């Protein structure tokens, strides 16, 4: 079919320099070959927080605190509070 | 922060403070009590004893002693009232 086969290659030629061969792109000036696979490349890099969050930064969690090994200081006040308070129930 | 304890501490004081002072007060005269009329003692004989038990003891607690004694001292001054007119 005269109406199929020749717009079938044209369809095919067209993207051909685009896609199959590496011909840069033809049916448009601009340069495709550094600009999808390398400028756009960073794109979700740069729409998000590039060299911060694809680098997925691990903070080694901060060791939690206690009482600090005060075995006497913590009792004997926490004993008086608590003797301030009895007074008053 | 932390978990203070208070529920372990009556040690230091015992719970209340106006009843304190009465438990020493009222713990303390049971034990030398009476567990019932313990010595009532209600006998003794000292040549006047037996004269306060009958009349002097606080069952009757009547005025007959006083009209006794004012019997006696009328039979003893009949004689001095004879001896002096």
């Amino acid at each position: 079919q005269d109406l199929y086969l020749r717009e079938l290659k044209d369809t095919k030629l067209a993207p051909s320099t685009l896609q199959d061969a590496e011909g840069n792109v033809k049916p448009w000036n601009p340069p495709q070959k550094p600009n999808l696979p390398e400028l756009e490349l960073q794109g979700p890099e740069a729409l998000k927080a590039y060299t911060e969050q694809n680098v997925e930064t691990a903070h080694v969690a901060k060791e939690s605190e206690e009482g600090e090994s005060e075995p006497i200081e913590e009792d004997w006040l926490v004993l008086d509070d608590a003797e301030e308070t009895k007074e008053s129930h | 922060v932390s978990t203070l304890i208070p529920p372990k501490v009556v040690s230091s004081k015992n719970i209340g403070s106006a009843p304190n002072a009465k438990r020493i007060a009222n713990v303390v005269h049971f034990y030398k009590s009476l567990p019932q009329g313990p010595a009532p003692a209600i006998k003794a004989n000292t040549r006047l004893a037996r004269y306060k038990a009958k009349y002097f003891d606080g069952d009757n607690a009547s005025g007959k002693p006083l009209w006794h004694f004012a019997l006696g001292i009328i039979a003893f001054g009949y004689s001095m009232e004879y001896y002096f007119h």
